[PDB]
């Protein structure tokens, strides 16, 4: 229960996601259908 | 534990190469493409260009 | 007339050859509207008429 020794500070990054971060929206099955 | 790391023994810790990535969901409307078996194979957001 | 989880409706439940996915329970159609559902006990797919 210590605060960690010699962290070096930098600044965050980005990067592109692309297409990444779709997930069903719920537990239904559909075929062959934009939805 | 840098103490009792391979070839390390300085007081400390170490972390092994590790990347991970965050984001923030927002509300968008989107175009979900169900095949055959009903698995996603494709998504279009309905405010990208 | 039949309840699955709660899900109420009628008709003639059947045997189908639609593979839902393991999380996958019930079934829609263009309209929106139930056409298949998986039964909790088994696992196996009926349809909805």
């Amino acid at each position: 229960c210590v605060n960690l020794t010699t962290r070096t500070q930098l600044p965050p990054a980005y990067t592109n996601s692309f297409t990444r971060g779709v997930y069903y929206p719920d537990k239904v099955f559909r075929s062959s259908v934009l939805h | 534990r840098s103490y009792l790391t391979p070839g390390d023994s300085s007081s400390g810790w170490t972390a092994g190469a590790a990347a991970y990535y965050v984001g923030y969901l927002q509300p968008r409307t989107f175009l979900l493409k169900y095949n055959e078996n009903g698995t996603i194979t494709d998504a279009v957001d309905c405010a990208l260009d | 007339n039949f309840n699955f989880n709660g899900l109420t409706g009628t008709g003639v439940l059947t045997e189908s050859n639609k593979k839902f996915l393991p999380f996958q329970q019930f079934g829609r159609d263009i309209a929106d509207t139930t056409d298949a559902v998986r039964d909790p006990q088994t696992l196996e797919i009926l349809d909805i008429t």
